[PDB]
């Protein structure tokens, strides 16, 4: 047995962390770009996949 | 006025152990039918739990005081319809504020005012020829009532009352608890005719009513009802009289428990 | 009331947004409203009709597109992630 | 893959469908 | 970023010459309509009437002490008919309770 394939994974961070709440997600504009890093090395994982 | 019936032999407790009895669901939510874990104050599988056995004709007649302890776990197994309620508070006096708990056989009484209780309080009972019924028109348990804060009244939960000559076939088992200024209920009627004192273990209790209340609690005692005795020809009484009556009593601690739920909403087991 | 649209939801205290409808599940007289794994509500009991109701959360999904590329075409096609077609023009 | 089996998306998490399919595999 | 998903996915990357290929340039949330909705029962309201309606009062001496809990209580009622001489609270809004 080998296994090959997992069920790949993508999360809304900015609903994760910030909760659809308009000044949450304004105060973590101010944090930079994990936002966005995040979600570009879990959508890599899954193209790799 | 008061009855003064005191026995001036002091028994020692007897002790009995409980094997699974003694939960209730942790919360009013719902689960589908998914194992899940929870801490809060519950009732150890192997809990050494004390054992009460009062004696009728040789007998055995005291109520004792016992505390409790952040709450307390009753049940019995009556036939004669004695045990009528329960009574909480701290001084058991006029002095601060008591909690009235009682049934009649019309509805359900709990009342919340400075009660003065007795040393040996009980509710009279008696039986009227030309009514062909008995009432409980005597409020034994308690001389007097001040300072009325709170009343609470609702339907009877199980059983009606009435005179019966019955045997032993089902079980009551009850849970008190109470938190942040509330008063919490839990019961379970389970039909057990074995000669066994306590069952394996499957049921579980549910909530009845929630009493939010602020007043503390630190011991308890229960309530017996006695029957006043029409004396026949060959029949001895001391002016009052009641069948044979036992209990159980136990006590919550801090733990925490793992829980299985069905796909209809029954507890139908349990783990600490 | 309102049933069948996305609409937030208080009930006995409790905060929520989403699509409330009919429910299969039987509660006990008890119970008040239902309770997921992970510590998310999905199923309420209306206190005044006494009627369990479940809950769906909003149909949140990301947006892509795709493009044959930008020296090829101006065209462009977008594909909706995991909606159904029926409530999509709601985008504004 | 009936001996095979253990989610759905809750509160932003997603779940992506995958490439090909058991049919197709 | 408002104009066409291309320009949108031109935004999401720095270039204006986006390769063939598949795109997550941003999410979707629909919106509801706020209703707070389906406040619980009520039992029974407050027993203002015996109160206020009772055909006979008592004297200042031997003034009525009443209790009111478990119940609740309609003020509206009360300050919204223009029955009552006088109508004073001190510390405490009426409208608001
Ligand atoms: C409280 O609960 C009662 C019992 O369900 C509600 O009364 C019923 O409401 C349904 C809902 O439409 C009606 O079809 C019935 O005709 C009602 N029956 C009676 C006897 O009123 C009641 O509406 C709920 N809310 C309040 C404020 O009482
Ligand atoms: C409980 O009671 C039984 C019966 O006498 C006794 O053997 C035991 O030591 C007691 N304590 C515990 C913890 O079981
Ligand atoms: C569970 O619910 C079903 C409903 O169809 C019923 O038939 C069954 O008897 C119930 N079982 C228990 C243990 O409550
Ligand atoms: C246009 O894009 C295609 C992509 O396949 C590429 O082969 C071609 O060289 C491009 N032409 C120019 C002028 O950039
Ligand atoms: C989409 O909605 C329609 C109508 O409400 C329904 O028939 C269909 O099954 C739905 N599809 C999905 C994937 O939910
Ligand atoms: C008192 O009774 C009168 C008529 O008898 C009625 O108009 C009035 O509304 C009642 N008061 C209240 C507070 O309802």
């Amino acid at each position: 047995i080998l296994p090959v394939s997992m069920t790949k994974t993508s999360v809304d961070c900015t609903m994760y962390i910030c909760g659809d709440s308009t000044e949450c997600s304004n105060l973590l504009l101010q944090y930079g770009s994990f936002c966005t890093q995040l979600n570009r090395a879990l959508t890599g994982i899954a193209v790799e996949q | 006025q008061c009855v003064n019936l005191t026995t001036r032999t002091q028994l020692p407790p007897a002790y009995t152990n409980s094997f699974t009895r003694g939960v209730y669901y942790p919360d009013k939510v719902f689960r589908s039918s998914v194992l899940h874990s929870t801490q809060d104050l519950f009732l150890p599988f192997f809990s050494n739990v004390t054992w009460f056995h009062a004696i009728h004709v040789t007998k055995r007649f005291d109520n004792p005081v016992l505390p409790f302890n952040d709450g307390v776990y009753f049940a019995s197994t009556e036939k004669s319809n004695i045990i009528r309620g329960w009574i909480f508070g701290t001084t058991l006096d006029s002095k601060t504020q008591s909690l009235l708990i009682v049934n009649n056989a019309t509805n359900v009484v709990i009342k919340v005012c400075e009660f003065q209780f007795c040393n040996d309080p009980f509710l009279g009972v008696y039986y009227h020829k030309n009514n062909k019924s008995w009432m409980e028109s005597e409020f034994r348990v308690y001389s007097s009532a001040n300072n009325c804060t709170f009343e609470y009244v609702s339907q009877p939960f199980l059983m009606d009352l009435e005179g019966k000559q019955g045997n032993f076939k089902n079980l009551r088992e009850f849970v008190f608890k109470n938190i942040d200024g509330y008063f919490k209920i839990y019961s379970k009627h389970t039909p057990i005719n074995l000669v066994r004192d306590l069952p394996q273990g499957f049921s579980a209790l549910e909530p009845l009513v929630d009493l939010p209340i602020g007043i503390n609690i630190t011991r308890f005692q229960t309530l017996l009802a006695l029957h006043r005795s029409y004396l026949t020809p060959g029949d001895s009484s001391s002016g009052w009289t009641a069948g044979a009556a036992a209990y159980y009593v136990g006590y919550l601690q801090p733990r925490t428990f793992l829980l299985k739920y069905n796909e209809n909403g029954t507890i139908t087991d349990a783990v600490d | 009331l309102v049933k069948n649209k996305c609409v937030n939801f208080n009930f006995n205290g409790l905060t929520g947004t989403g699509v409330l409808t009919e429910s299969n599940k039987k509660f006990l007289p008890f119970q008040q409203f239902g309770r997921d794994i992970a510590d998310t509500t999905d199923a309420v009991r209306d206190p005044q009709t006494l009627e369990i109701l479940d809950i769906t959360p909003c149909s949140f999904g990301g947006v892509s597109v795709i493009t044959p590329g930008t020296n090829t075409s101006n065209q462009v096609a977008v594909l909706y992630q995991d909606v159904n077609c029926t409530e999509v023009p709601v985008a504004i | 893959f009936n001996k095979v089996t253990l989610a759905q998306k809750f509160n932003g998490l997603t779940v992506l469908p995958p490439l090909l399919t058991d049919e197709m595999i | 970023c408002a104009l066409d998903p291309l320009s949108e996915t031109k935004c999401t990357l720095k270039s204006f010459t986006v390769e063939k290929g598949i795109y997550q340039t941003s999410n979707f949330r629909v919106q509801p309509t706020e209703s707070i909705v389906r406040f619980p029962n009520i039992t029974n309201l407050c027993p203002f009437g015996e109160v206020f309606n009772a055909t006979r009062f008592a004297s200042v001496y031997a003034w009525n002490r009443k209790r009111i809990s478990n119940c609740v209580a309609d003020y509206s009622v009360l300050y919204n008919s223009a029955s009552f001489s006088t109508f004073k609270c001190y510390g405490v809004s009426p409208t608001k309770l």
